[PDB]
């Protein structure tokens, strides 16, 4: 792969 | 050209701490620790963040390798797929950068993902970068053996944080  | 993630979430310290908390077979320990730290100093050389490597405990920046499920909600995939994630900045996951140890990385000198640029763009998700629209940048969405950030890269993170 963001993440929150 | 670049993105950051909705709300512009930034480190708000002077200072951000990063662990490498766990390792590859792939590569001796001594070489994640100094291509993170190559990663961490590409972006951190355009901006006015400092970085603190620490060897224990929770740092703001967890950065590891993983097999599958490994407690943050989104596990690994075995081989293939998915080949690292990370999180904006924020408390307790926001920050942190995972390395999915069923793939192949390495330094250069072998086959494998290069891990220098894979790091450079996890950390750029772990510093507050989106996926770019502009394929020479490293947030570029797709996956390196000769790079530097490229000029939009440069203008993200200079956006968020300022220059110097
Ligand atoms: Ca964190
Ligand atoms: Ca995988
Ligand atoms: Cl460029
Ligand atoms: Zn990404
Ligand atoms: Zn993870």
């Amino acid at each position: 792969x963001g993440a929150v | 050209g670049y993105s950051l993630f909705p709300n512009s979430p930034k480190w708000t310290s002077k200072v951000v701490t990063y662990r490498i908390v766990s390792y590859t077979r792939d590569l001796p320990h001594i070489t994640v620790d100094r291509l993170v730290s190559k990663a961490l100093n590409m972006w951190g050389k355009e901006i006015p963040l400092h970085f603190r490597k620490v060897v224990w405990g929770t740092a703001d920046i967890m950065i590891g390798f993983a097999r599958g499920a490994h407690g943050d909600s989104y596990p690994f995939d075995g081989p293939g797929n998915t080949l690292a994630h990370a999180f904006a900045p924020g408390t307790g996951l926001g920050g942190d950068a995972h390395f999915d140890e069923d793939e192949r990385w390495t330094d250069g000198s072998s086959l494998g993902i290069n891990f220098l640029y894979a790091a450079t763009h996890q950390l750029g998700h772990s510093l507050g970068m989106g996926h770019s629209s502009d394929p020479n940048a490293v947030m570029y969405p797709t996956y390196p053996q000769n790079f530097k950030l490229s000029q939009d890269d440069i203008k993200g993170i200079q956006k968020l944080y300022g220059k110097r």
